[PDB]
């Protein structure tokens, strides 16, 4: 899934955030590796 | 900054939910209490420095 910029501030174990708390939270005991990279080049609503 | 104002607020019952529902706020931080558990607690001499 994709977010507009302010991602890491919300995506984290036990991390609040309006999008994070309304769409999808991670488990408190979580074991994974999230990656992020810009895809603006890929005006487009 | 050197001349901040201290507004003391008491005897008030306000919805402590829109204080984070404001999307205009760039980033919301809490250091002493859980942000979701703001309504339950009882306060004393709230300050409003800016």
């Amino acid at each position: 899934f994709v977010i507009r910029g302010d991602e890491v501030r919300q995506i984290a174990p036990g991390q609040t955030g309006k999008i994070a708390d309304y769409n999808y939270k991670l488990p408190d005991d979580f074991t994974g590796c999230v990656i992020a990279w810009n895809s603006n080049n890929l005006g487009n609503y | 900054v050197y001349a901040w104002n201290r507004k003391r607020i008491s005897n008030c019952v306000a919805d402590y939910s829109v204080l984070y529902n404001s999307a205009s706020f760039s980033t919301f931080k809490c250091y002493g209490v859980s942000p979701t558990k703001l309504n339950d607690l009882c306060f004393t001499n709230v300050y409003a420095d800016s």
